[PDB]
DNA sequence: GCAGACACTA
DNA sequence: TAGTGTCTGCT
DNA sequence: GCAGACACTACGAGTACATA
DNA sequence: TTTATGTACTCGTAGTGTCTGC
């Protein structure tokens, strides 16, 4: 559309010049579509997952799938905690997502999916995010699928499949979507510049872009339009490459760790946190950017960065184990600044 | 029911009917003929492990005190039926309250499970048990006394049941074989009382399972071998041939001993692990460390398993843990 | 089907205020409004078994005994307690006519008060207030926290301390020439240990003795009931060796049928209540017997798991 | 410090808890707070140790010597006497007085009431304390016709005017029914009181005092010179027993402050309790508080020359230290004790005290002030305030506390610091600790309700934190910032949510990613074009606003999800009112 | 702990 | 009209 | 006999508590 | 205020039945 990054999203398996090999495995699921079992995608983020499942069902069922809709249901949990979710339905499909309260999430799973089970022959449904899933929607699923599986199917999009339990990855037909190298991301952003109109010197601009996004798809196209709008369709050698600001922030907040290591920086480092959470940011993702932020400090040694990465783990596991993310992340930001000082 | 006996499992078709019957707590059982004999029944309250025969004794002792019509006599409630305050405040209000409609006896109410009750009943039933005491007795039946109050665990006199000794498990092992016609060597019995571990209903299940694992239930005598292939558990031999290629061989020796014990017999790393823990607490172990290192490695590599996961990294980690333990030896 | 005898703890309860032992000064100040009768409103707390409801029912019997049955209503947990079917009740009572002596008012006593509902105790508030002329309230509670702040500050607040073993020996001789049972002084020292100073403990320990061998000695008591289990995790907590510890806990309360989960609450508890060891250490053992808390309510019981607890006392004891 | 003081109020000595320019002596001991240590020095204030506190009782004559500061304290001494013998035969004339008539009237109960009965304030001159209060609270009555014929919308210089119904809160047993009482039937008004124990929900308060408010007293004419004998004053006390968020009658009893045509009252205990929100601004707000020693020190004085039993002038400071400043509870105190010991003195205070002392739950400030508190944790100061002490100081308001003890635990200057640790490992303790609360509170609030677990997390999440960070405050006890953030990042996943349903058609990304990655691209999209050339387009900025199914309003939501250099609000501030005019015509 | 208002005394 | 002594809310 | 007029039980919604 | 089941309480309302009356 408006945007780049959605405006020439491949719609078919042989649009597709991402992955040669997981096409051709796509290609082999969908030349049998009648015994296709229930599929779990998994890989980096922005790599093009949901693409793939969007293509993949245009080649079972056809034209059609990208022709859909949004219809609200009506889910009551325990008491009258009313709670309005809206699922993006299709023909020859549904698609759902644990966007609901985490906590309630299971609610959805148990009935909207035993009344599409009601009655080619099958319809699929797809589960982004599945990897926010909480254990007991999980749970409801695995009888769920395995009971009703000749006319419900699903495809489980997700990312970092640990959380997903045991059982769920044992009857789901695991699929591995890597990311692609720089190569393949420079051709897509050419193709990109070449379909639109874009005055560009030397294409190590656009290595530059695919370097920045860390295999990822969407933030680059995403920053190739940035760029291309603030140099008013003009791309230079030395453009600034542009970083959101949720990154600046933490790269400001990693060095004021790194200068200064008082009690005083630790409440301006709980205000800059307290900030970062209430802009719809995830925990884990802060942690992990953090992290990976302070390992890029070339003024520590060795000794400090094993001991940044070991409590970053045991927080990351605190995080995934608790509620109250500003609490691990100040731990842990406390933890770093008494083993830097 | 249906079809009479014979078509129930071996833990309630052989359900003590008589006080004479219940093995084991020798102590509880001539306490309490001795409290029906002379006429004074206080506020029981049995406490104890599964398994050991508190539903059965206080089901005899009322069979015992009324006759065979007991069960119209007795006011029964467990965890299974609703128990709230409304029900303290009404059924067993009116059940202390009113006369015998079927004889001119005592009313018992028997608090089955009781350990599952909220704190508000309780606080009733201390108003209920005192106010109505002098023609109602009440019996509390509890696996955790963590889940009573303490006014409550004051109310009532105490007695708790003992975990299953060697000569009740063996005296009920005897009854069933004569009753079943079957039959079970000594050694046999011997890792059927180490399965047991206090219960009896384990040792009840698992000599149904073995009647049923024989070709033929006649003529042929349960051995260890069939009692340690139908549990899987594994046998004492295997533990201690894993325990010492752990700590006398090298890495690649014990891996390879204990992946093909485990993939022999299909063994569970869990009852592995218990086994060896049971060898080594009778090790006179030198230093004080070991003990520490060896316990707390053992429990996290325990709840590891409990919460799942990779077996092969789980028994590594078993074998590194024992020999890193038992370094600090010398 | 035989009848049963009535049992010791109700057969020899207190009908009068001096039968009752332990509080001296609490007791004679109760003896005081006897005699003056002008008996305010009172709320009385203690550890269970010290001798609360009974003393507050002796009171109301020894100040109207010819009115017992007519002006004095006696609530309680095993009644319905609420809003309405308090309020209604205890107004009508409060305001219904009925001649006394001078110096006698009716009593409302609210035994188990500390379950009651906020509501029904801040309606109580201005029932008190109006009707204090002709009605005297009574609350007698385990726990005094529950009683709103009001109600506490328009009663009169008796504190019930736990019974010394002189007072409960003292009990308990007067029960044995009573009942003329044949004891020895190690049976009774044990009653009276096993007891802690619950009355109600103590008499029925003696009575099931007595019931059950007879001859009150040490071998029987210690027969029929066993040590309490907080003294031994006490005694497992504060042993030196990690072996003495984990043999302790083996065969003291493993082999004697003690649950995992009971085990690690009274551990909790002491730990809690322990008093010779370092705050700081206390705190440590606090954090890990809770660990180990949370991994037996999750489903791990097992003797591993609290042989590693005891492991980790050891190592926190042993300062590394 | 606790038996000292005790001595030191043994012989009639004031002890003040701060210290002053015209403080006489200081007992000097080892350590306390640094603002004493300072303040002692600078003024030069005479200081004696306790080696010299001993032979200050055995030098010191009685009566204090002719000093002048102990010959004023004695006359006042003697004046607080002289009042108490004043008003004693008060009521014993009048006893007399309705003897007389009653033997009178018998011809042609007493002594067995409680004392806090028979020794009610018989007017408001017999009050204790809140003396501004009360007579607020009169000025507020006896003005309220005034207001009334002026419509209510100018005050005076009190401000009262305005305010069509009084408010009365405070803590228990201090006076506010008997204050609001004695006001109304001084002035002649015919009281209309509720109470909690009648029902007191909509329904019946539609059917109850609704009709009352522009009605009069049937039995005014009947007892009538008298003015304002015909009206009502509705006094409504415990207002907290409205224990209904929708059923209850808090917001009715609001539609009365906004229209009654009568004076009304309320009396309540706390008025900060989210329950009673809608009485915010509503009713001029009369509080009361804790009264001063000396007043109780003459009513008690003339209750006990009345009741024939003696105790120390000395010892009423120490009951009303004990007993919180509750009077009622006093009288009920003094009652009790008299029936067997008669004699209040020195040797039974301290039984007394430690007998009746009021174990009053603490406010949240008032708990993270006390747990974060160097002296507990020490050796002798755990002694006294044992580890049972603090698990019940944080169940006390275990819904707040580990919120308060994370709020401020680093911003106190420790003064429990173990030998070579600093500031900054103890802080990181503390934490790793409040992490390890945060996860059994997670285990405890689940499908499983390990509801038996909470003992554990009040260690991990209140004590053990506090222990390793006690000490002395550097700035304030701040309430918990994780409330309103956790409100206002709650409301914000509502818009990201909302906003990303909006663009679901033709987007490939979920909600996370919208933030992450999307909405970054859609600012240079929708506001740079404002920037950098003006309304010139506006209409390319409605067709990307068109595209994704956005409206208006999803346009403002979008430009506050951004931080740091990114953030939009300077930026749309900047931009001309004219321009942005069109933009939003256009549209509609 | 940080003010903030209400008193008694000066 | 200005120094202490002391009770009280901060969300 | 039929329509109210009543008091009754029952169901539903909402709030509050959960270790001493 | 968030918290996630289960319990207990309180209230309000809707049916459900029975008693007066004409
Ligand atoms: N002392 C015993 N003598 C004989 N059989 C016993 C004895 N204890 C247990 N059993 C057997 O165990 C079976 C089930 O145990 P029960 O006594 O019914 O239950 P329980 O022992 O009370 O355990 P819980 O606490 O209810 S799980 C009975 O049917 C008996 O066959
Ligand atoms: N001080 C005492 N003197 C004599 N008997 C006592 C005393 N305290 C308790 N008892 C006996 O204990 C039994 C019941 O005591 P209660 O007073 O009913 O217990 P309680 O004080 O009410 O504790 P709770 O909280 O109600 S369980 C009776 O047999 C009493 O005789
Ligand atoms: N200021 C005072 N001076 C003298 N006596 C008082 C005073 N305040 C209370 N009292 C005594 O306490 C009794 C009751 O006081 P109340 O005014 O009812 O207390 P309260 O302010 O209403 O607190 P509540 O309503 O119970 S929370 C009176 O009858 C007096 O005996
Ligand atoms: N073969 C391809 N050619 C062009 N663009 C692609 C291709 N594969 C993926 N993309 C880009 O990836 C984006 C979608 O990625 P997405 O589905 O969000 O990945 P994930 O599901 O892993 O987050 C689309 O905007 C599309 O432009
Ligand atoms: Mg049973
Ligand atoms: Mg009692
Ligand atoms: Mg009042």
């Amino acid at each position: 559309m408006s945007l780049w990054v959605d405006k020439y999203r491949p719609k078919s398996l042989n649009a597709l010049s991402h992955n040669e090999e997981l096409t051709n495995f796509l290609k082999s699921l969908s030349d049998q579509p009648r015994d296709l079992p229930h599929l779990l995608l998994y890989g980096p983020n922005g790599t093009g997952k949901k693409t793939r499942c969007m293509a993949l069902l245009e080649s079972i069922f056809g034209p059609g799938v990208y022709r859909l809709k949004i219809d609200v249901r009506q889910f009551v949990t325990a008491s009258n905690r009313k709670l309005e979710l809206n699922v993006v339905s299709s023909p020859y499909h549904l698609e759902i997502t644990p966007s609901d309260m985490g906590n309630n999430d299971r609610i959805v799973i148990q009935e909207l999916l035993k009344e599409v089970a009601q009655m080619h022959r099958y319809k699929c449904v797809i589960i982004n995010e599945a990897n926010s899933l909480t254990k007991d929607a999980q749970a409801a699923l695995r009888r769920t699928m395995e009971k009703y599986s000749k006319n419900i199917r699903l495809i489980m999009v997700c990312d970092s499949m640990s959380p997903i339990i045991a059982p769920i990855k044992s009857r789901c037909l695991l699929i591995r979507c890597p990311a692609p190298s720089d190569s393949e991301i420079s051709t897509i952003l050419s193709d990109v510049v070449t379909n639109e109109r874009i005055q560009l010197e030397t294409k190590d601009i656009l290595k530059r872009i695919a370097q920045a996004s860390n295999g990822n798809l969407r933030v680059s196209l995403l920053m190739l339009e940035s760029m291309a709008l603030n140099n008013e369709l003009a791309l230079k050698s030395s453009s600034p490459i542009i970083k959101p600001d949720w990154i600046i922030v933490i790269h400001k907040l990693t060095r004021k760790i790194v200068k200064e290591r008082s009690v005083n920086s630790l409440i301006e480092c709980r205000a800059v946190l307290y900030d970062l959470l209430a802009h719809c940011i995830p925990a884990n993702i802060i942690l992990k950017e953090l992290t990976f932020s302070l390992l890029d400090v070339e003024t520590l040694n060795t000794t400090n960065k094993s001991s940044i990465i070991e409590y970053s783990s045991v927080f990351d596991e605190r995080l995934s184990l608790g509620n109250k993310a500003i609490f691990h992340l100040e731990g842990f930001i406390a933890k770093v600044m008494c083993c830097l000082d | 029911e249906k079809r009479s006996k014979e078509n129930l499992p071996w833990v309630e078709k052989y359900r003590p009917e008589t006080l004479d019957e219940v093995y084991g707590q020798n102590e509880v059982i001539t306490t309490v003929r001795k409290f029906v004999d002379e006429g004074k029944l206080p506020h029981l309250l049995f406490y104890g492990p599964p398994g050991t025969g508190k539903t059965s004794t206080i089901v005899a002792l009322a069979r015992e005190i009324y006759g065979k019509n007991y069960s119209n006599m007795v006011l029964e409630l467990n965890a299974s039926d609703d128990r709230g305050i409304d029900v303290v405040r009404n059924q067993i209000k009116d059940f202390a309250s009113t006369r015998q409609i079927f004889s001119k006896g005592f009313k018992l109410i028997i608090l089955d499970e009781a350990d599952a009750m909220t704190n508000a009943a309780q606080n009733a039933l201390r108003r209920v048990i005192e106010r109505y005491t002098k023609n109602t007795r009440f019996c509390v039946l509890a696996n955790y006394a963590h889940k009573l109050t303490p006014a409550l665990l004051s109310r009532c006199t105490r007695f708790r049941f003992q975990p299953l000794p060697q000569e009740a498990i063996e005296r009920r092992i005897a009854n069933v074989l004569v009753h079943e016609k079957l039959k079970l060597s000594p050694n046999a019995e011997k890792a059927l009382i180490e399965l047991s571990n206090g219960d009896m209903r384990r040792v009840l299940n698992v000599l149904q399972s073995c009647k049923a694992t024989l070709d033929n239930p006649d003529e042929d005598e349960i051995s260890d071998d069939v009692i340690y292939e139908c549990c899987g558990a594994p046998r004492p031999s295997d533990l201690k041939a894993v325990l010492k290629s752990i700590l006398e061989d090298d890495w690649g020796t014990a891996h390879y001993t204990l992946n093909k014990v485990r993939s022999a017999k299909g063994l569970a790393l869990i009852d592995l692990i218990e086994g060896i823990v049971k060898i080594l607490e009778d090790y006179e172990l030198q230093n004080e460390e070991t003990r520490v290192h060896l316990l707390t490695k053992l429990a996290d590599i325990e709840y590891s398993i409990s919460k799942g996961g990779n077996d092969q990294i789980q028994g590594s980690a078993v074998i590194g843990a024992i020999k890193a333990s038992f370094e600090n030896e010398t | 089907t035989l009848s049963l005898q009535l049992p010791w703890v109700e057969k020899y309860r207190p009908q009068v205020l001096s039968d009752i032992v332990g509080n001296k000064e609490t007791i004679d100040r109760l003896q005081q409004i006897a005699k003056d009768g002008n008996m305010p409103h009172m709320i009385i707390s203690g550890m269970p078994g010290i001798g609360k409801t009974t003393s507050v029912h002796c009171l109301a019997h020894e100040l109207l005994g010819r009115s017992y049955a007519d002006g004095v209503l006696e609530l309680n947990a095993s009644d319905d307690r609420g809003i309405d079917v308090v309020r209604n009740q205890i107004k009508h009572f409060a305001q219904k006519k009925l001649h006394l002596p001078p110096g006698k008012h009716k009593i409302v006593i609210l035994d188990e008060a500390d379950s009651m509902t906020a509501g029904a105790q801040q309606a109580l508030r201005r029932t008190m207030e109006l009707y204090s002329n002709s009605t005297r309230f009574a609350f007698a509670c385990n726990q005094s926290n529950k009683i709103i702040e009001p109600l506490q500050s328009r009663c009169a607040i008796l504190r019930y301390s736990k019974l010394s073993d002189e007072d409960v020996l003292k009990r308990l001789l007067q029960i044995i020439k009573l009942e003329d049972v044949k004891y020895t002084n190690d049976g009774l020292e044990a009653i009276i240990f096993t007891a802690e100073g619950d009355m109600r403990q103590a008499i029925n320990n003696l009575q099931s003795t007595v019931a059950g061998h007879g001859l009150v000695n040490a071998d029987n008591v210690f027969k029929i009931v066993d040590s309490p289990h907080p003294l031994i995790v006490k005694k497992m907590l504060l042993a030196s060796n990690l072996e003495d510890s984990i043999q302790i806990l083996r065969t003291d309360l493993w082999k004697k049928g003690y649950s995992s989960i009971d085990i690690v609450t009274t551990s909790f508890r002491v730990t809690k209540n322990l008093a010779q060891v370092k705050e700081s250490v206390r705190l440590e053992m606090i954090k890990e017997i809770g660990l180990t808390h949370m991994r037996i309510l999750e489903g791990v019981g097992t003797y591993l798991q609290l042989a590693s607890m005891l492991a980790k006392i050891h190592k926190l004891n042993n300062k590394a | 410090r606790g038996a000292s003081e005790a001595l030191a109020k043994r012989y009639g000595a004031r002890v003040t808890k701060s210290i002053s320019s015209k403080t006489s002596v200081v007992v000097l001991g080892d350590e306390a707070g640094p603002k004493k240590l300072e303040k002692i020095k600078q003024l030069k204030i005479k200081a004696i140790d306790e080696e010299g506190f001993k032979q200050l009782i055995a030098g010191m004559p009685a009566e204090g010597g002719d000093g002048e500061a102990a010959e004023k304290a004695r006359r006042k001494l003697e004046e607080q006497h002289n009042i108490a013998t004043k008003e004693a035969e008060l009521l014993v004339k009048k006893e007399e007085e309705r003897s007389k008539k009653l033997a009178a009237t018998r011809v042609s109960r007493e002594e067995d009431k409680l004392w806090t009965v028979k020794y009610a304030p018989t007017n408001l001159q017999q009050v204790c304390g809140n003396k501004g209060s009360v007579m607020k609270l009169k000025n507020w009555l006896a003005n309220w016709e005034n207001s009334k014929k002026n419509s209510f919308k100018h005050a005076g210089k009190d401000g009262s005017g305005v305010f069509r119904a009084a408010m009365l809160y405070g803590p228990p047993g201090i006076g506010k029914t008997t204050a609001a009482h004695l006001v109304a039937q001084e002035l002649g008004y015919d009281i209309l009181e509720q109470n909690a124990s009648d029902v007191r929900s909509k329904t019946l308060l539609n059917a109850g005092v609704k009709n009352a408010l522009d009605n009069m007293s049937v039995v005014g004419y009947f007892k009538h010179q008298n003015l304002n004998g015909k009206h009502f004053v509705i006094i409504m006390d415990e207002v907290d027993g409205m224990s209904g968020g929708d059923r209850g009658g808090v917001g009715q009893l609001a539609q009365f402050c906004r229209k009654t045509s009568t004076p009304l009252i309320l009396i309540c205990n706390e008025r900060n309790l989210p329950k009673m929100r809608p009485f915010d601004r509503v009713c001029l707000d009369i509080q009361f508080r804790r009264p001063d020693a000396n007043s109780i020190k003459s009513r008690l004085m003339t209750i006990a020359i009345r009741e024939k039993f003696k105790l120390d002038p000395n010892v009423i400071d120490r009951l009303i230290q004990t007993t919180r400043g509750d009077i009622r509870q006093v009288i009920n105190l003094l009652s009790t004790i008299s029936t067997t010991t008669k004699t209040i003195n020195h040797e039974n205070i301290n039984e007394i005290s430690k007998a009746w002392e009021k174990n009053i739950a603490l406010k949240p400030f008032d708990i993270a002030h006390k747990m974060l508190d160097g002296q507990i944790y020490s050796d002798i100061g755990s002694r006294n305030f044992t580890l049972n002490d603090k698990i019940a100081l944080y169940f006390d308001d275990f819904d707040f506390t580990p919120l308060m003890i994370q709020e401020n635990y680093l911003s106190t200057r420790p003064s429990v610091l173990k030998p070579g640790q600093s500031h900054l490992e103890a802080v990181a303790e503390a934490a790793n600790c409040i992490s390890l609360g945060d996860i059994v509170e997670k285990k405890i609030r689940s499908s499983e309700q390990l509801w038996s677990l909470l003992p554990l997390h009040a260690v991990l999440s209140s004590v053990y934190p506090a222990s390793k960070v006690a000490g002395h405050m550097a700035g304030r006890i701040n309430f918990t910032a994780w409330l309103g953030q956790n409100s206002k990042s709650a409301k914000y996943y509502r818009l990201l949510q909302e906003i990303h349903y909006h663009t679901r058609l033709g987007t490939s990304t979920d909600k996370i990613g919208l933030r992450l990655d999307y909405l970054p691209t859609f600012r240079k999209r929708l506001l740079d074009p404002f920037l950098k050339q003006g309304a010139d387009a506006i209409s390319s900025v409605i067709e990307v606003m068109d595209d994704y199914y956005l409206t208006k309003e999803d346009w403002d939501s979008i430009m506050e999800f951004f931080v740091g250099p990114d953030v939009t609000t300077a930026i749309i501030k900047k931009i001309p009112a004219t321009v942005k005019s069109g933009f939003t015509r256009k549209y509609n």
